[PDB]
């Protein structure tokens, strides 16, 4: 129930396709309800969802990059803001580690 | 018929006229937006773009 | 790359466009106006002398 | 009038010749100039440009 994220600048615009978060699971438990998110940053400072992806099935308990696709592209452009946020509402209970 | 043929070399010529007009306007506009925008710094590099 | 053969820049502008833009550092002695384009030609802007 | 009509066009005709060979010329050279020139990395990435 703890959501974690930080704002990532564009430096030259093109179409977006994954992302990814260095992050592992502490306990070896069966975990699910891992959600990586990406955010866009309008111009009053909103942030908009704009893709959404479920990574509890690929995480390890070693600490190991995440990256996972998109459901669809998200173009980006040059001097706006976006946001990845790491969601973590798993019903078992193990935590994460970012 | 050659009056008509005049006509239509000349009305041919005029499209061709027109559009390497237009192609050379929206070629050097083209241009000038991709100097004036195009690679702009990351968030960490600094707070402003 | 330490040394490199240097290509003479060369730069053009048809002056076809909205606003003047960031591409022209403006400098003008009426205090306010300065360097517009209009109809597709730069020109002065203002009634100022 | 005839033949000074066709003398006009003709004129307007190389007018527009010359002026289209030239402006190809500035926007060839200006898209090389822009290539060879461009982003240079900082002070702090590393010392030389």
């Amino acid at each position: 129930g703890y959501a974690i994220g930080g704002y990532i600048g564009i430096s030259d615009t093109t179409i977006v396709d994954t992302i990814a978060m260095k992050m592992y699971k502490e306990t070896s438990s069966a975990i699910n309800n891992v959600y990586l998110e990406v955010f866009r940053e309008d111009s009053t400072g909103a942030l908009t969802s704009v893709g959404s992806v479920d990574v509890s099935g690929q995480l390890t308990t070693a600490s190991d990059y995440v990256e996972a696709t998109l459901p669809a592209g998200v173009i980006v452009n040059a001097g706006e803001r976006y946001v990845v946020r790491m969601r973590n509402a798993t019903t078992v209970g193990n935590r994460v580690g970012v | 018929s050659a009056i008509s043929n005049v006509i239509d070399w000349f009305n041919s010529l005029l499209n061709f006229q027109d559009t390497t007009t237009s192609n050379q306007i929206n070629q050097q506009n083209f241009q000038i937006a991709t100097l004036a925008s195009g690679i702009k710094k990351q968030q960490w590099e600094c707070r402003y773009s | 790359a330490k040394n490199l053969a240097t290509t003479d820049q060369s730069f053009s502008d048809d002056f076809n466009r909205s606003a003047m833009g960031g591409l022209w550092f403006l400098k003008s002695d009426t205090g306010t106006n300065q360097v517009g384009v209009s109809g597709g030609r730069a020109a002065f802007s203002g009634l100022t002398d």
